[PDB]
Order: structure tokens, then C-alpha cells, then sequence
RNA sequence: ACGGAGCCAGCGAGUACAACCUUGGCCGAGAGGUCUGGGUAAUCUUGUGAAACUCCGUCGUGCUGGGGAUAGAGCAUUGUAAUUAUUGCUCUUCAACGAGGAAUUCCUAGUAAGCGCAAGUCAUCAGCUUGCGUUGAUUACGUCCCUGCCCUUUGUACACACC
């Protein structure tokens, strides 16, 4: 049922993928805190890592953290399907990457300025900071900042 | 033809309307008054009630 | 009016693919049971069609 | 002393038969399991990381036992509820067909089901007896 | 709006051996026992509230009255 | 990093057949080309190539300007200068190597930008 | 020689009812005065055919809507019957409105 | 043949057809023991007639109820009505008038719809609203 | 809320001078495609095995596993043509939001409310709409106080009639 928790071993604050996470959250939802990581993704990564689903973010060992991160950064070797990824294909090089937090903003931005340079309607609209997906704007949003 | 019964009945109704509006359009000068459509296995007879029968007959 | 350009565009489908058969209108058309007639044309001819107000 | 599957409570019977399949080494499990949502409706996997397949197979076999004959599409409609379509009002969306097809193929491989003449699947004699035994055992375990 | 709650953790996410002592001698003197009460005494976060309560059903410390989900209702061995 | 499309570098990109592009170029255009294209873009590309060869190799080729907007930017048309119709005027646009994949209508903003006050 | 039992099957149809009912009455009366074996005039769910329309042709006015309909009755019958008497029965006693169809069950 | 009668019970759409024979206390709805109706909380309701009269009243009787339609609470109430109606019909037909009399008295003395069908039935939705007697909303300005 | 498991409807509609409803067996994670079927219709889709709901688990007061907009990429589908994203599915991003001021709407029993389903539009598209059924109540069973209505009496310089 319950265990003595092994005082002196439960982590409190962890720094994974140069991002800080709190150890008291369940491992899956804790890993979701990292950008570019959703609940489904974190769950599949965690179960591929053999690390238990019902664990806490402060109770896993360091080698488990290393296993989890190497899984999360190189999915294709670990029978994570060619789909399921954050940026499948990567319209620059054709190899299915999965961007993580800081790389995620860097790449999303660089795509935004690629669209600005491409000077497409998508690009010009993103530059204008309006609704780019072709939605109605006659009565929507009306207020951001 | 191979047509659902409801669709066939609606077709028969719209055919009835066909003839009714036709006769109102044309036979009015001859005194058209009403139409009926009766069907035997052999022929589909159209019975045309009108005021001036002979002019419709011609 | 080139024979292959005049009235070139297909009409297999869509709004204009079918007509009222009473007025030739596109708007307010009924396609149920193959009536192919508009709202109000149906509204008065339905009694001769066989329709009657019941509820 | 007689008993039938209809004579046993459901939920406990399904979990018992699922556990019996679990302990037994039969019922080969397709590789692509443990990643699929079992339904387009689902957005998180089964909470049971492993063994949910066995429970699904138990439910499917019980269901075929209950009915005359059933195809994959009937299961697909049966399983799966409503999307949370973001802001969209919920409708029903059919579950995943791959899971049901693989479950049926595995059951056929075990032998509790056979392809009915009418089109679909139905329960064989030996499988029906197997479910009868599981029902009697679950009732005994209850009391 | 403003996070004016001024709320700390207000529970325990991972138990202590001293916390286990608390819960062990705590089943007596609390005649109504539910996961809600166990969280209410700041001692259990709630995720493990059910875990601990089910653990109390190891020696029959607290018998069930109704073992339905969405709750748990128990009373001490007397 | 100069430019690569899917590992096909810009230098390799410069002259690839459309059928080679088909295996790349995600599902939308893939379905398009798989489902035939039409007669007209054949003529469009023919005109583009004619303007490319006829120009004296030093200037950007003469404006090839048309109403066909649904056309899409394929590798062996980079460098051409197209006037994509807008509803008023053929908006002028050159074909950077990054233009590929997208539509011609994309650079023909069908409406002038809206401003208040 | 046409002695083979035909298992002839009739199916009626009518927008209205009384004509269909009296047609069925005539068919059964003819069969019984001809000493035939019949499966009775089975009653099928009269399929209601409904159309709801807007009364106004222009949409102006308070939203008011109406529901036109027919109610079609089919009521097939079937006989274990020879040919000539029965086929003659099929070709007689038809009034307008009611539509009759015959299948030989060959 | 075995004295046996068939009855029905309804709840707005739900129909329970019960066949009762001279048996050995066999109570199955949809071929399953009556203890297993899914509402689980409406469970006592499927027992509800029996406990009024005492199951000893039917020790030489067997009841099988096939039920269709409705939702769930409607289904359960239809099953209840089917059971009560079957008991009453069999006892009236083959046992005695007075027997049917105390059975009717006991049933009617508690939740009258236990023996009698409920006539409370939904009515069509008019236009202009989400429900049969509801209107959308008005602006006025 | 999320997982499993339970597994109940009722109105419809459906391919012809063309091409609908689609069972089932395949494959794919999915949308999907595939091959044979049945059905011109109480026969087949269909018992439309729908949702809310029911039971067992996980989560645990946290703008949190609430909320899912706004955002990148991919896979498909209808379409001659989807870019100004048709639609679906997959991953990721997770914003605004703390029961909502003055005001104001609808409603008295199978009622309101929740819950979907079928049909219109339809090639593809609903948040709409008609209808349908399911889970199913709190509170009246009264009064002219606000807003109007009936009729009677009365007064008027009103009659385009208290705008
Ligand atoms: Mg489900
Ligand atoms: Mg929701
Ligand atoms: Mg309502
Ligand atoms: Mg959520
Ligand atoms: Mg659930
Ligand atoms: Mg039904
Ligand atoms: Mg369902
Ligand atoms: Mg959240
Ligand atoms: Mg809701
Ligand atoms: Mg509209
Ligand atoms: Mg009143
Ligand atoms: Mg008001
Ligand atoms: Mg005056
Ligand atoms: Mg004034």
C-alpha cells in the first residue's frame, strides 16, 4: 500500500532540459511542464522508460532521469512511431525531429520569420498579429494588449 | 421502374400537379374546371372536367 | 462564345446544379423525395400534391 | 449447481476472465498496443498501462456470448463515447477499428470465437464452455 | 483575477515515518474516517489519502460501512 | 545553412522534376498531383520556360502575368517573375527558392490591408 | 396445364385509406368465393412523409412554420393460388388512387 | 399444459413482456437473475412487488421478462409493472378471486403505478423553442 | 475531469438513369482507403449497442489532469479548383476564464434543465434549425404591483387619435 518514503531521497526541485520542475507532481504531468511536451507524449515517454506511471517527480533515480531525457530527445530509436512527434519531417531537412522547449521557441520563431520573408498571406498576417487561420475577425478578439 | 414506393407516390403527385397547371394554362379559354388521373394496368387515363366540352374536344 | 468555353464550368453538383422545375430558382429549394421545387411553390401546390395540414 | 455467464454479475466476471487471460500465456498481444487510444474519442491511453487489452478481450468475448453474431463495426460503434471536440458540442465517434480487429483475430487464434456463417463472429462450443467455467469460478470466489 | 488566496501547500505530498506514526495511532480517537477527513488534518495530500486509508485495511483497523468509490466510509474495530 | 528543402539542398533543388517533388511536398499537393492536374499549368510552365530562355541571361525574365491563382510553386520554376492576379491587378512577385510548395495565390493579397483612422 | 401453385403475392399502396381498405376487401372476397388459401391482409406501419416549411416566402415576420405530410399505407397480401383465376382477380377491381403491384414469387 | 399467462408493462416507451408459468421460483429478466439489474440503486425497485407480498407467494411459479425500449429507469419501472401484472393475472386466472383481491390491495396500497400503467407521456415540441413549452429569447432592442 | 467496464431509445432517410444507406472480411494508430456483400425498403444499414447515465479505478482545491481558444507540423477525405486555413484525424502550444454591474429572457408536468439522435442545407461542410426520444426536477395552482389585454362607466380642446 504505502512505503516509508525513504526520507533523505525524495527530490523537491529538479532541473531537466534546463527547465525547473517540482518533484511533488506525478511524473507524467510533471514532465508535461516542459514546453513541447504534452500529457500524451510524456505518458508514452514515461512508459517507454519503464519508470512507473504512479511515481512522483521526486522519487525517481538519476539514471531514470537520464533514460527519460534520452528517450524524449531521440524518439525514433525507441520505437516511438514516425508520427506522434512535435514537428514531423521538419520542412528543412525531412527527418522527423521532436522539438523541446527552448529549441521549440527558437524553431517556431524562425518559421514565423521564414513566413514573413516568404511574404505569404500567412506570413504577412503573422507579422500583423491577427488571426492567421482565416477566421472571422469582424467580431472576434477585439482586445489583446 | 425500381423506385421506392414513397418516391413513386410523390412522383405521381407531382405529375398530377403537372397536368393540373398545364390545363389551367392552356384550356382556360375553353373552360377548364378540374382534372382527374385514373390508372388501369393497361392505360393511364386522364379525365378532364371542363365547362365548354366541345372546344376542348375541338 | 467558344463552344468549349461558353458555359464551360461544370455543374455536376452544388447550389446551381439543380433548378426549381417550377421557377428555376436556386434559393430556398427542397430536394427531399425528389420534389426539386422551392419553399413556397411547394407551399401552395402541396395540397394538389397530396399534402395536408394535420399537425 | 448449474450456472451461465448471464447468471453471473458482469463487471467482476469481466475482470476475472481478464485476469485468467493475463496469467495464461495465450492471447498474443500485437506490438502496437500500449500506444493507441483504442478509440478516436480517447485522448489519454488506458490508465492500466498493461492488461487493458485482456479486459477488452474479456468484454468482447462476453458480448459475443450474449448476442448471436457480431462484426468489428458493431464493436467500433459500441466502444467509444463522445469527443470533447474542443468547443464543439459532443457527438458520438466510433472507437478504433484496429484494436477490435486485432482482439478478434487473437480470440480466433485462441479458439473461443469462430467466423459465423451469417457474416461476423460467434462463440464456439469450447470457448463457450471456457466462459462458463470462468463464470462458475467467479461466482465461487464471490462466496 | 488576483491570486489573493495566500495558500501554502496545506497538505503532505510524500509521507514521513513520523507521519506514518501519526496515522497509525490516529485511527483511534477519530470515529468518522474518510479521505476527506484525512486530508482535512493537513496530514495527507489526497492522492495518497485513499492509499493510506486502504492500508488501514490491513489488520482490520477500520472496518468499511460502505466501500463505494467517490468516497470511503469506515469505523474503528470495536 | 543556405537552404535545404528536405535534405535536398538548394543546389540539388535547382533542377528537380515535379515527379521527384511529388514524393516530397506534403499530403495536400501530393493528393493534387496524384489526382491529375489540368491542361492550363502546362501552358503556364511552358510560358515561364520560354521567358526564362529568351531573356538575355542578365535580367530577371519578363513579367509572366496571369489570372491562374490555384497554381503552386514547383522546383523547376524558381527565378521566374510572375504577376499573380488579385482581383484588380497582377501583383508582381519573384520566385525565391523558398517559394516552393505554397500557392501562387498566396502572394496576391485579395484585399488591401485594412486600417482605421 | 397451369396447376402449379403460384404463391402469388400482392402489395397495395394508397395515399388515402378507404379506397385501399375496400380494395383489400374486394380482393379477399374474390379469393374466398374462389376457395383460395390466403395469408391475411397484413397491416404495415403507415409511413408518414413529412415536410416542414417556412410559411413566409421572404423570412420577414415572427418565425412561423408548418408541417405538410402524407401517410402511405402498403398492406401487402399473399395467396397460395393457381394462375388464371388469380391473375384475373389482380386485373379487376382497381379504383383510382390505390396502386397495386403483383410479384409471382417464382 | 402448464398453466401460464403473459403480461406487459410500459414506461413511456419501455415494454417488459413477462411470461409466468407454474415453475420453481425462476425470476429472469433478459435471461439473467433479477439481482443484476444495472441501475443497482433502482435494484430494490425490481424486487419491489415481491417484498410487498413475500416471495413465498410465488414458489410454484417461474417468471421470465424480456424487456425492450426506453432508457434505464423507464426499463426498470416497466419490469416492475410486468412482474406485478403477471402475478395478478396468474392468481386471478388459476387460483382464486380473493387471492387476486389481496394481491391487488397490497399492490395498490403502495405506489399505485406498481400495478397500473402510467399514462404520463411526452408531447410534441412546437417550433419557436428548444422544448415543447419553451421559447428562445427576445432582444427588444 | 480522465481511464477502463456496464450497454437502454425514438422520430427519420437511403442508389436511376445513376451512383445513396452501407453490414461484414481486410489492412492503417487515426481520419481513412479496400473487396465482397445486402437494401428502391417493418426485410439491409438497425435492436441506428447514442450520449448524459451506471460500476470500479487514477487524479486531489492546485488556474491543477478544469478550461481548449489562439498557435506550428503531419496524415487523409469531398472537390476542376480547399491558399484567405472546407472537414476529419495525430502531436505539440496551452491563452482568456474565479458564477459574472446596471438590466433582461423563458418557464407550472413528462414541464423547465441536462443529454444526445434523425431530417433540412449537403459533394464537403454546423455551433442553426425542425422534429424525436432519454435522464428527468425546485416552485406556484395566485394577484393586478410593473408590462399589456377584454369589456363597462366616465372626462377630453384628441381623430395623422398622448409619439
Ligand atoms: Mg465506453
Ligand atoms: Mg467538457
Ligand atoms: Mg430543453
Ligand atoms: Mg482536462
Ligand atoms: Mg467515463
Ligand atoms: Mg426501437
Ligand atoms: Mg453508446
Ligand atoms: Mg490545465
Ligand atoms: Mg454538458
Ligand atoms: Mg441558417
Ligand atoms: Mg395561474
Ligand atoms: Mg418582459
Ligand atoms: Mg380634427
Ligand atoms: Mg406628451
Amino acid at each position: 500500500s504505502l512505503v516509508v518514503q525513504e526520507q533523505g531521497s525524495f527530490q523537491h526541485i529538479l532541473r531537466l532540459l534546463n527547465t525547473n520542475v517540482d518533484g511533488n507532481i506525478n511524473v507524467v504531468y510533471a514532465l508535461t511542464t516542459i514546453r513541447g511536451v504534452g500529457r500524451r507524449y510524456a505518458n508514452l515517454v514515461c512508459k517507454k522508460a519503464d519508470v512507473d506511471l504512479h511515481k512522483r517527480a521526486g522519487e525517481l533515480t538519476q539514471e531514470e532521469l537520464e533514460r527519460i531525457v534520452q528517450i524524449m530527445q531521440n524518439p525514433t530509436h525507441y520505437k516511438i512511431p514516425a508520427w506522434f512527434l512535435n514537428r514531423q519531417k521538419d520542412v528543412n531537412d525531412g527527418k522527423d525531429y521532436h522539438s523541446l522547449a527552448n529549441n521549440l521557441e527558437s524553431k517556431l520563431r524562425d518559421d514565423l520569420e521564414r513566413l514573413k520573408k516568404i511574404r505569404s498571406h500567412r506570413g504577412i498576417r503573422h507579422f500583423w498579429g491577427l488571426r492567421v487561420r482565416g477566421q472571422h475577425t469582424k467580431t472576434t478578439g477585439r482586445r489583446r494588449a | 421502374a425500381i423506385i421506392s414506393k414513397k418516391r413513386k407516390l410523390v412522383a405521381d403527385g407531382v405529375f398530377y400537379a403537372e397536368l393540373n397547371e398545364f390545363f389551367t394554362r392552356e384550356l382556360a379559354e375553353e373552360g377548364y374546371s378540374g382534372v382527374e388521373v385514373r390508372v388501369t394496368p393497361t392505360k393511364t387515363e386522364i379525365i378532364i372536367r371542363a365547362t365548354k366540352v366541345q372546344d376542348v374536344v375541338g | 462564345a467558344h463552344e468549349n468555353v461558353w458555359y464551360s464550368h461544370p455543374r455536376k453538383f452544388g447550389k446551381g446544379s439543380r433548378q426549381c422545375r417550377i421557377s428555376g430558382s436556386h434559393s430556398g429549394l427542397i430536394r427531399k423525395y425528389g420534389l426539386n421545387i422551392d419553399r413556397q411553390s411547394f407551399r401552395e401546390k402541396a395540397n394538389d400534391i397530396g399534402f395536408y395540414k394535420y399537425r | 449447481p448449474g450456472v451461465s455467464v448471464r447468471d453471473v454479475p458482469a463487471q467482476d466476471f469481466i475482470n476475472n476472465y481478464a485476469s485468467f487471460l493475463q496469467r495464461q500465456g495465450k492471447l498474443e498481444v500485437p506490438g502496437y498496443v500500449d500506444i493507441v487510444k483504442t478509440s478516436a474519442g480517447n485522448e489519454l491511453p488506458p490508465q492500466d498501462s498493461e492488461g487493458w487489452f485482456y479486459k477488452r478481450a474479456a468484454s468482447v468475448a462476453r458480448h459475443i456470448y450474449l448476442r448471436k453474431q457480431v462484426g468489428v463495426g458493431k464493436l467500433n460503434k459500441l466502444y467509444g463515447g463522445a469527443k470533447n471536440r474542443g468547443v464543439r458540442p459532443h457527438k458520438h465517434v466510433d472507437a478504433s477499428g484496429s484494436i477490435n480487429r486485432k482482439v478478434l483475430q487473437s480470440l480466433e487464434k485462441l479458439g473461443v470465437v469462430e467466423i459465423s456463417p451469417k457474416g461476423g463472429r460467434r462463440i464456439s462450443d469450447n470457448g463457450l464452455r471456457d466462459l462458463d467455467r470462468i463464470a462458475a469460478a467467479t461466482l465461487e470466489d464471490e462466496e | 483575477s488576483k491570486k489573493s488566496h495566500k495558500d501554502k501547500a496545506k497538505h503532505a505530498v510524500v509521507l514521513d515515518q513520523d507521519k506514518f506514526d501519526r496515522i497509525m495511532k490516529e485511527a483511534p480517537t477519530y470515529r468518522y474516517v474518510s479521505v476527506s477527513v484525512l486530508v482535512d488534518r493537513f496530514k495527507l495530500g489526497g492522492s495518497l489519502a485513499r492509499v493510506a486509508l486502504r492500508h488501514l485495511e490491513n489488520e482490520g483497523i477500520i472496518k468499511p460501512v460502505s466501500k463505494h468509490s467517490k468516497q470511503a466510509i469506515y469505523t474503528r474495530a470495536t | 545553412k543556405t537552404y535545404s528543402y528536405k535534405g535536398v539542398d538548394l543546389e540539388k533543388l535547382l533542377e528537380m522534376p515535379t515527379e521527384d517533388f511529388v514524393k516530397l511536398a506534403p499530403a495536400r499537393v501530393r493528393r493534387k498531383f496524384a489526382r491529375g492536374l489540368s491542361e492550363k499549368p502546362a501552358g503556364l510552365m511552358k510560358k515561364l520556360r520560354a521567358a526564362k530562355l529568351s531573356a538575355p541571361e542578365n535580367e530577371k525574365p519578363a513579367v509572366v502575368r496571369t489570372h491562374l491563382r490555384n497554381m503552386i510553386i514547383v522546383p523547376e520554376m524558381i527565378g521566374s517573375v510572375v504577376g499573380v492576379y488579385n482581383g484588380k491587378v497582377f501583383n508582381q512577385v519573384e520566385i525565391r527558392p523558398e517559394m516552393v510548395g505554397h500557392y501562387l495565390g498566396e502572394f496576391s493579397i485579395t484585399y488591401t490591408p485594412v486600417r482605421h483612422g | 396445364q397451369e396447376v402449379v401453385i403460384h404463391k402469388i403475392r400482392i402489395n397495395l399502396t394508397s395515399t388515402k385509406v378507404k379506397q385501399l381498405e375496400n380494395v383489400s376487401a374486394n380482393i379477399i372476397k374474390n379469393a374466398e368465393t374462389f376457395k383460395l388459401v390466403k395469408k391475411g391482409p397484413v397491416r404495415l406501419p403507415t409511413k408518414v412523409l413529412k415536410i416542414s416549411t417556412r410559411k413566409t416566402p421572404n423570412g420577414e415576420g415572427s418565425k412561423t412554420w408548418d408541417t405538410y405530410e402524407m401517410r402511405i399505407h402498403k398492406r401487402y397480401i399473399d395467396l397460395e393460388a393457381p394462375a388464371h383465376i388469380v391473375k384475373r382477380i389482380t386485373q379487376i377491381t382497381i379504383e383510382p388512387g390505390v396502386d397495386v403491384e403483383v410479384i409471382i414469387a417464382a | 399444459t402448464v398453466p401460464s399467462v403473459q403480461t406487459f408493462g410500459k414506461k413511456k416507451s419501455a415494454t417488459a413482456v413477462a411470461h409466468v408459468k407454474a415453475g420453481k421460483g425462476l425470476i429472469k429478466v433478459n435471461g439473467s437473475p433479477i439481482t443484476l439489474v444495472q441501475p443497482e440503486i433502482l435494484r430494490f425497485k425490481v424486487y419491489e412487488p415481491l417484498l410487498l407480498v413475500g416471495l413465498d407467494k410465488f414458489a410454484n411459479i417461474d417468471i421470465r421478462v424480456k424487456v425492450t425500449g426506453g432508457g434505464h429507469v423507464s426499463q426498470v419501472y416497466a419490469i416492475r409493472q410486468a412482474i406485478a401484472k403477471g402475478l395478478v393475472a396468474y392468481h386471478q386466472k388459476f387460483v382464486d378471486e380473493q387471492s387476486k383481491n389481496e394481491l391487488k390491495k397490497a399492490f395498490t396500497s403502495y405506489d399505485r403505478t406498481l400495478l397500473i400503467a402510467d399514462s404520463r407521456r411526452p408531447e410534441p415540441k412546437k417550433f419557436g423553442g428548444r422544448g415543447a413549452r419553451s421559447r428562445f429569447q427576445k432582444s427588444y432592442r
